[PDB]
RNA sequence: UGUAACGGGGCUAAACCAUGCACCGAAGCUGCGGCAGCGACGCUUAUGCGUUGUUGGGUAGGGGAGCGUUCUGUAAGCCUG
RNA sequence: CCCGGCGAGGGGAGUGAAAAAGAACCUGAAACCGUGUACGUACAAGCAGUGGGAGCACGCUUAGGCGUGUGACUGCGUACC
């Protein structure tokens, strides 16, 4: 039993989702409950949601029980950006490039 | 200043220690809350030394 | 009716960026930086070409006057001594029996002494 | 046998059932040659001759390779008094396996 | 066209030792290099050495009294600056006897890390009395 | 500025003179095997391969011998799900 | 229809030769972002490369002398329109 779940045009970028992802890929795939919940910075609460909604639709997918999943790719992707505008002095402005990325995580009993 | 070249990947090494961290060896399990607490501290459903101290 | 140089679209950027492997940082991305490092690997394979040549002679008597030196003699008066026998010398090439057998090489320093006062 | 002979105004070392590449000989496969310019031959015991080549030696060979060998590039340049003409280059061998050697 | 080369890996020493008494520190230096770069024992030499150690002993019994002996200079930068250090032969045999052949051989090994190979194996002493009592270096002779 | 007026180790020869042979020394000169042209030849063909003579730095510039693109005709064709 | 904040995005369900054609709607190499396995590797001096080549994997074949990749060791080495 396999689930690959993604989540696209999320409000973060996606080098600093990118933090998080070496931090719950591999390590005896023993990270997720481990530390997820308790893992700093706005990056973690999000591919713990990403996770959390992956193994409800493995639960959707078969059977009543999703106890011997673990993670077996967590990976993340650049979305489309923004060219947006602020003034500055005369002006002159600020670049204020607004961004998205792309999470996929897939989980495994294998 | 800019940079003139991509670093080699290894050269990260200090900031990629710290680059997401639970700054914490390793919270414990309490027989009446979920979530893992802090040593010496309350859970997230206020019990302390076996007991419930707070309500939330 | 135009060329649009589709012909040759690519094929040059290729040409150089497929002989790029390996090579350090810009040199296997930037095909400006790439080319410049080609035309100088292109210059060490010409001067190979050109120089390969003397280091079969550097391994030829470096285990010669070796050899000859243990024996107690120098190899411009032992090579000197050989022509001086007439023949039997089998030129630089095959003198390896100063690495190789004893009592070859005894009978040669023997021989590079026959015709001389 | 151990030999060795000149042949094309180059110097080969051969035992028998060995091989070497000559230079252009247009007769091709599964034919024969014989050798005479033999400057050495040994039985691993050398004959140590006091005089240039081996009297009535012979070798025997058979052709089992030929043809035009691998391309080598040759170009001349100059930097600012420009010039980069390319000069073509290519030789032609013949790969001979050793039947007998005998004298 | 990738011709198959046969390749040493496997060494062990013997031990060996040479005297220095009535000869010269610059000579002794030149023929130490030679032994040690080993060309006259192996060949083609600098490459695949297979050679056996070489030390000194007796460092301090080198050649040279009454003339020419206050002489040389040694010049050194210490690291700080225009900070030199100078000496004399005499000084030199006199507190560091082991160290002025030291800084002199290194200057005559092979270029690159096959020098400092080299240099690891070295090991003067002074003063008849050494670290390997059990080795043991024996007397090189020809 | 920091040895600072043998390259450097170091040196009464390893300094300097001229003298004799050896040795290392380039793509030079020669040999061996070829290339490109041309005067003269030899052996031979889905036609070129040897032999000999003779020459082979080149930007400024003059003058030749080939390769390639696209389009109209050939195309009332030929290739093609 | 499932998760979620009757969010957003995906994931099922239904149509199609094909939705890696699903709304930002056909096709398409890259600079930037990123992958795992093999191979080498944890003190070292210079325009960052080049010729030879052990070891190992990968390929194939009497394995038997030669392909695809990497690389110990080693002769050569102060950019350019």
């Amino acid at each position: 039993m396999e689930t690959i779940a993604k989540h696209r045009h999320a409000r973060s970028s996606a080098q600093k989702v990118r933090l998080v992802a070496d931090l719950i890929r591999g390590k005896k795939v023993s990270q997720a409950l481990d530390i997820l919940t308790y893992t700093n910075k706005k990056a973690a609460v999000l591919v713990k949601k990403v996770l959390e909604s992956a193994i409800a639709n493995a639960e959707h997918n078969d059977g009543a029980d999703i106890d011997d999943l673990k993670v077996t790719k967590i990976f993340v992707d650049e979305g489309p950006s923004m060219k947006r505008i602020m003034p500055r002095a005369k002006g002159r402005a600020d670049r204020i490039l607004k961004r998205t990325s792309h999470i996929t995580v897939v989980v495994s009993d294998r | 200043a800019v940079q003139q070249n991509k670093p080699t990947r290894s050269k990260r090494g200090m900031r990629r220690s710290h680059d997401a961290l639970t700054a914490v060896t390793s919270l414990s399990v309490d027989k009446t809350s979920g979530e893992k607490h802090l040593r010496h501290h309350i859970t997230a459903d206020g019990y302390y030394r076996g007991r419930k101290v707070i309500a939330k | 009716a135009r060329v649009k140089r589709g012909v040759i679209a690519r094929a040059r950027h290729k040409k150089i960026l497929k002989q790029a492997k390996g090579y350090y940082g810009a040199r296997s991305r930037v095909y400006r930086v790439a080319f410049q490092a080609v035309i100088k690997a292109g210059q060490y394979a010409y001067r190979d070409r050109r120089q390969r040549k003397r280091q079969f002679r550097q391994l030829w008597i470096a285990r010669i006057n070796a050899a000859a030196r243990q024996n107690g003699i120098s190899y411009s008066k032992f090579i000197n001594g050989l022509k001086k026998a007439s023949v039997e010398i089998d030129r630089k090439i095959l003198a390896d029996i100063a690495v190789f057998d004893k009592v070859a090489f005894t009978a040669l320093v023997e021989k590079a002494k026959a015709a001389l006062a | 046998m151990y030999a060795v002979f000149q042949s094309g105004g180059k110097q080969h070392r051969v035992s028998e059932g060995q091989t070497v590449r000559l230079e252009k000989l247009d007769i091709a496969t599964g034919e024969t040659v014989e050798f005479a310019e033999v400057l050495m031959i040994a039985n691993g015991e050398e004959v140590k001759i006091g005089v240039p080549f081996v009297d009535g030696g012979v070798i025997k060979a058979e052709v089992v390779a030929h043809g035009r060998g691998e391309k080598v590039k040759i170009v001349k340049f100059r930097r600012r008094k420009h010039y980069r003409k390319q000069q073509g280059h290519r030789q032609w061998f013949t790969d001979v396996k050793i039947t007998g050697i005998s004298a | 066209m990738k011709t198959f080369t046969a390749k040493p890996e496997t060494v062990k020493r013997d031990w060996y030792v040479v005297d220095a008494t009535g000869k010269t520190l610059g000579r002794l230096a030149t023929e130490l290099a030679r032994r040690l770069r080993g060309k006259h024992k192996a060949e083609y030499t600098p490459h695949v050495d297979t050679g056996d150690y070489i030390i000194v002993l007796n460092a301090d019994k080198v050649a040279v009294t009454g003339n020419k002996r206050t002489d040389k200079v040694y010049y050194h930068h210490t690291g700080h600056i225009g900070g030199i250090k100078q000496a004399t032969f005499e000084e030199m045999i006199a507190r560091r006897p082991e160290r002025v052949i030291e800084i002199a051989v290194k200057g005559m090994l092979p270029k690159g890390p096959l020098g400092r190979a080299m240099f690891r194996k070295l090991k003067v002493y002074a003063g008849n009395e050494h670290n390997h009592a059990a080795q043991q270096p024996q007397v090189l002779d020809i």
